[PDB]
């Protein structure tokens, strides 16, 4: 909900801290569920991935896009 | 054991071509590994081995499609070429048993020259001489007898000998058959092809020499719907007829699709194996380039299955054989989007139906036959391997051998599997998977805890521990028999430095100390069991603690909390004991802790318990 | 977890490493954090025998027992089938130690299109901007460097001739056709080589046609068709014999 509306502070390239969270929170998810979520989070983490190109720290964003991708597989 | 002599010393050749592809050795001849136990058999098995090497035996181009090999016109040319090659040998040989009573008694004396065997033939297949045979002898025999018999067998240059000794009665067919000889793929120029056929059907469309038909329409590739029955009376006789006949690119012209349709559509199964036959209506298909077909039919006969799955495998390990890419197909099926010519095969069901049979009490053969597979997935993504191992686990139970017993010293002895694939935590956690759905968590652990899956194996350890915390550890009872495994499981995790997240941690080695309590509490050793209630810092015993330890309950694992009702009783029991035995003011400032504690905690059996804890601290008083 | 079965499974230097090692050099020097990382790496390497350095460590899991198995394509094609998965989430990340030893394990299970698959993903992945079809284009400058670029490429390419070779001598004497339709040998080797001529990784072809020249396969390499090959040779002609009869 926070990416979306990008209401402030939310905005702008400060949204790249956003996805970091994003990719923090779904990771933290699927390592738990692998321990021991649907098309919506596959369709967020493809849309968070809009967010960094659109963004586009050089190498800290290109690294960032490699873990979202990597996110988006472990859920399909 | 449910593998047939057969099917076993198959299985053994199938190891060997998988111990070669594991070890990263040269791909040896599949088609080899297989003849090599055909020879245990009888001849029927080994003639068919024959057909299948000569059959595969073509120039292919490597890494490339299936489908695209079997369509090309220069592939489907030289499987004509190599049938014929076949369908001649193997009538030579059936013209060496016919005069020589065995093979062995023919090459003691020599294999003589297919000229002098084609005479030493025509003496016994005709004594007397056909009133209405042409164009006279040739030292004894019909010459069109001998031109027949000798292209047969497939030495057309003992036929053109048999022409040069008749040069005057053949009249212009010398120059025709010697250029027949000459031009490749057994076909002559089409003007020359003209002039010869035009002759034939001039006049000699009824002949009364039968030979001499079929010879000229063996050369002119003409009258393809006659199948000179009078010659050709044998099915590879017919066979050896047509292909000889077929043509590449209107009237009075028969091709490979034709042909190969035109045989099972309209003439199936059931006019080619009358004679309760099958290996005949098998090489009708593979010497027609039907391998799926051929497949297929050979594979429904139940005491030729080993044999249909291997001439499967061997067109699968050459990119000859045409899968089907949907796994919900038939058997045998034509795609859609492909012509009506060509047939496909579901190999997938194919080995899962062979497998069946011997996958309950022979497992390590089974994952042989599993490993061909390995490059196929399913619409779920799952590794077809990886799942056949899966479900083969899950029905036969065999942990050990299949994927390694791990021992309570911390050793991992490799399973079966292991030689496949050396990523083996996927398929140990579906394993462990199912078998924890299904409440199996004794096993469950043991097999996560093969996998050194310490999040999981906690986890289960701390239910099967909770039940059995405040229960009388006796001899082979629950207790010791789940005690003893967590115990050998805290060591090797100590030992190797392992632990799973602080909260599933935490309250296993919680768990293994309160075991331990009641161990002592059992027994009788009070004072023992006392200081290690004092350590675990779980029950408050002096007032200013019972603010911090209330805190604490609230966010320890339910597996806890279950057991505080026997803790506290235990704990107040303790205490109870030592009073009957200054310290008596220490034991009832104690004995007063434990009662507020359980006043402020909503727990099980607080009603019971917070009753009981309060009598025993009256007969303190 | 299981410590001396780690360490007997080591190196000298790794294993010297850790003996001398003391809690000062773990907390705060470099060869003391190297070698948290070798450990790790070893005890993450053996239940599977960052999102990123996470990934990895279950996709060799999955790998491991997949290798584990009994065979059953549901199970073994579904653990096969994600570890490729994983593997390529992570790819320009992977090294080639880690690449290395899960393609042979992949090679021994018969997963020889999916080996390939990732081999060529890592490829791309290690250099997105092309540069080393640049520097080959460019007649391989020394001094230059790209060459880093080109040789992690290369030893993507060198783990594909392994699966392909492996694979031809897996099924030698393999026929490709049984009873009619095709054998299961087969449709690996057409899956395989598929995965093969429908990429578009421009210094993979050129390595795959120096690689057939190598081999002697005048036989697929005289049929592709393509002018890109015809091109390729045009260059390199006026150099060597070999190429220039081609």
């Amino acid at each position: 909900n926070v990416l979306d509306t990008q209401e402030a502070p939310f905005t702008g390239r400060r949204r790249k801290l956003v996805v970091q969270w994003i990719a923090m929170a779904v990771d933290m998810w699927v390592r738990e569920v692998e321990r021991r979520m649907g098309s919506w989070v596959s369709e967020l983490l493809g849309r968070a991935d809009q967010v960094l190109t659109q963004i586009a720290d050089a190498e800290e964003i290109a690294s960032l896009r490699r873990t979202v991708k990597g996110l988006k597989r472990s859920v399909d | 054991s449910s593998l047939d002599n057969i099917e076993m010393a198959y299985a053994r050749q199938i190891y060997i071509y998988n111990e070669k592809i594991v070890n990263g050795h040269l791909q040896p001849n599949l088609v080899d590994l297989c003849a090599s136990v055909a020879e245990l058999d009888d001849k029927s098995i080994s003639d068919m081995w024959t057909m299948v090497k000569q059959m595969t035996d073509v120039l292919l181009t490597p890494a490339t499609d299936a489908l695209k090999n079997r369509s090309s016109v220069e592939v489907r040319m030289e499987f004509v070429r190599q049938a014929l090659a076949y369908l001649e040998q193997s009538y030579k040989n059936y013209t060496l048993v016919t005069v020589f009573g065995n093979l062995h008694q023919a090459q003691l004396g020599g294999v003589p020259g297919t000229y002098q065997l084609v005479r030493s033939f025509l003496n016994i297949k005709l004594p007397a001489p056909l009133p209405g045979l042409q164009d006279g002898e040739v030292e004894g025999h019909p010459v069109w007898a001998l031109i027949y018999y000798c292209m047969r067998c497939g030495d057309l240059l003992a036929a053109s000998q048999v022409v040069n000794r008749a040069q005057h009665q053949l009249g212009e067919f010398k120059t025709w058959f010697q250029e027949y000889m000459n031009s490749k793929d057994r076909r002559l120029s089409p003007a020359t092809e003209n002039k010869l056929r035009l002759h034939y059907r001039r006049a000699l469309r009824n002949n009364t020499d039968p030979y001499k038909r079929a010879v000229y329409c063996i050369i002119g590739r003409c009258d393809v719907t006659d199948n000179q029955s009078e010659v050709a009376d044998k099915t590879e006789d017919y066979l050896w007829l047509k292909l000889n006949q077929v043509c590449f690119d209107p009237q009075d012209r028969l091709t490979l699709s034709q042909f190969q349709k035109q045989l099972l559509e309209d003439y199936g199964e059931s006019h080619f194996t009358v004679n309760q036959q099958p290996f005949l209506y098998f090489q009708v298909l593979f010497l027609t380039a039907q391998f799926e077909a051929a497949v297929a039919f050979l594979f429904r006969m139940e005491r030729l299955r080993c044999h249909a799955v291997h001439v499967a495998l061997v067109l699968f390990e050459l990119k000859l054989l045409l899968k089907s890419s949907g796994q919900s197909a038939q058997l045998l099926s034509h795609e859609p989007g492909d012509p009506p010519c060509l047939r496909r095969l579901n190999f997938v069901r194919l080995l899962m139906l062979y497998t069946r049979k011997f996958e309950s009490t022979d497992p390590r053969e089974a994952l042989q036959y599993f490993y061909f597979l390995r490059d196929e997935k399913d619409s779920q993504g799952e590794n077809m391997f990886l799942r056949c191992v899966s479900e083969l686990v899950i029905e036969s139970r065999e942990f050990d051998m299949i994927l390694g017993k791990l021992e309570n010293d911390g050793s991992r002895k490799p399973g079966v599997i292991d030689k496949f694939t050396s990523d083996t935590k996927p398929i140990i956690n579906k394993v462990a998977s199912v078998a924890e759905n299904k409440g199996l968590f004794e096993e469950a652990a043991k097999l996560y805890d093969l996998a050194k899956n310490a999040d999981k194996v906690l986890e289960l350890m701390n239910k099967l521990l909770s039940p059995v915390v405040p229960q009388i550890s006796a001899p082979q009872s629950n207790k010791e028999r789940l005690k003893n495994m967590a115990l050998s499981i805290a060591e090797r995790y100590r030992a190797q430095g392992i632990s799973a997240n602080k909260f599933v941690d935490s309250t296993f080695y919680l768990l293994l100390d309160l075991i331990t309590f009641f161990d002592e509490y059992h027994s009788g050793h009070i004072d023992r069991a006392f200081d290690i209630i004092e350590r675990l810092k779980l029950v408050p015993l002096n007032q200013e603690s019972v603010e911090e330890r209330v805190a604490a309950f609230r966010n320890f694992s339910d597996e806890i909390r279950h057991n505080l009702s026997e803790v506290l009783l235990a704990t107040m029991n303790i205490l109870f004991t030592q009073f009957k035995r200054d310290r008596d003011s220490q034991l009832r400032s104690q004995a007063r802790t434990l009662i507020t504690f359980a006043g402020m905690i909503p727990y099980r059996t607080s009603g019971d318990t917070n009753a009981r804890l309060v009598q025993m601290e009256v007969l303190m008083n | 977890e299981r410590v001396s079965d780690i360490y007997a499974r080591l190196d000298a230097v790794s294993q010297q490493q850790l003996k001398d090692l003391t809690y000062e050099q773990l907390f705060s020097q470099t060869p003391g954090k190297e070698l948290a990382k070798v450990l790790v790496k070893a005890i993450v390497n053996r239940n599977i025998a960052a999102p990123d350095d996470v990934v990895t460590f279950k996709a060799q899991e999955q790998l491991q027992r997949a290798s584990e198995q009994a065979h059953n394509a549901p199970v073994l094609r579904a653990l096969l089938a994600e570890s490729l998965r994983l593997f390529e989430q992570v790819a320009g990340s992977l090294t080639p130690a880690n690449l290395t030893t899960a393609v042979e394990q992949m090679i021994s299970l018969k997963y020889y299109a999916g080996a390939i698959q990732l081999c060529l993903t890592v490829a791309q992945q290690k250099d997105r901007g092309n540069t080393a079809l640049s520097w080959v284009n460019d007649g391989k400058p020394a001094n230059d460097s790209r060459k880093k670029a080109f040789d992690e490429r290369k030893i993507c390419y060198n783990l594909i001739h392994q699966v392909l070779d492996k694979l031809e001598s897996d099924f030698a004497g393999e026929p490709e056709l049984v009873d009619g339709r095709p054998t299961l040998a087969a449709t690996k080797r057409m899956e395989a080589y598929n995965v093969v001529n429908d990429s578009s990784d421009e210094v993979f072809h050129f390595d795959m046609y120096e690689w057939y020249i190598e081999k002697g396969w005048t036989d697929r390499i005289l049929s592709i068709d393509s002018p890109h090959v015809i091109t390729y040779l045009q260059r390199l002609a006026e150099t060597d014999f070999r190429h220039a009869e081609l």
